[PDB]
């Protein structure tokens, strides 16, 4: 999230996430959301 | 259902909800336009981290089955040993 040179759309850096606990407060505190939109989970329930 | 719920230029005249505080209740209705809360803004509007809780159901002519305009409706009963205020054709004999 706290990143300064994201990759552009031609690229689509993608990064490898494991053996961490994910809170999504974290994902919150940084960045005011324009789409947060879900697909396959719901946006509430990420912490369980 | 393609020809009732479809028309050329399109018509996106219908509508669904995917954004909900909690899960609906079974046989509970919940018609009503509030703006999704995402965190702790209590944003009143559309855009930014602050959604339409619903979304347009738009449907045209030309469309994959799985996205074709589909109707649907349920028949629900409470079958059980009681009476009845729906039947079906039988006539009804003489006591004996
Ligand atoms: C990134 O981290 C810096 C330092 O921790 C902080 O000042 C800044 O607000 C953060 N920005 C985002 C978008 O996370
Ligand atoms: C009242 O209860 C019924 C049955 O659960 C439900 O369908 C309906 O939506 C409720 N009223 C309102 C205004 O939500």
């Amino acid at each position: 999230f706290n990143a300064t040179r994201f990759a552009s759309v031609y690229a689509w850096n993608r990064t490898r996430i494991s053996n961490c606990v994910a809170d999504y407060s974290v994902l919150y505190n940084f960045a005011p959301f324009f789409a947060f939109k879900c697909y396959g989970v719901s946006p509430t329930k990420l912490n369980d | 259902s393609n020809k009732l719920d479809s028309k050329h230029s399109g018509n996106y005249d219908y509508w669904y909800r995917l954004f909900r505080k909690s899960k609906l209740k079974p046989f509970e209705r919940d018609i009503s336009t509030e703006i999704y809360q995402a965190g702790n803004k209590p944003c009143k509007g559309k855009g930014p981290n602050c959604y339409f809780p619903l979304q347009s159901y738009g449907f045209r002519p030309t469309y994959g089955v799985g996205h074709q305009p589909y109707r649907v409706v349920v028949l629900s009963f409470e079958l059980l040993h009681a009476p009845a205020t729906v039947c079906g054709p039988k006539k009804s004999t003489n006591l004996v």
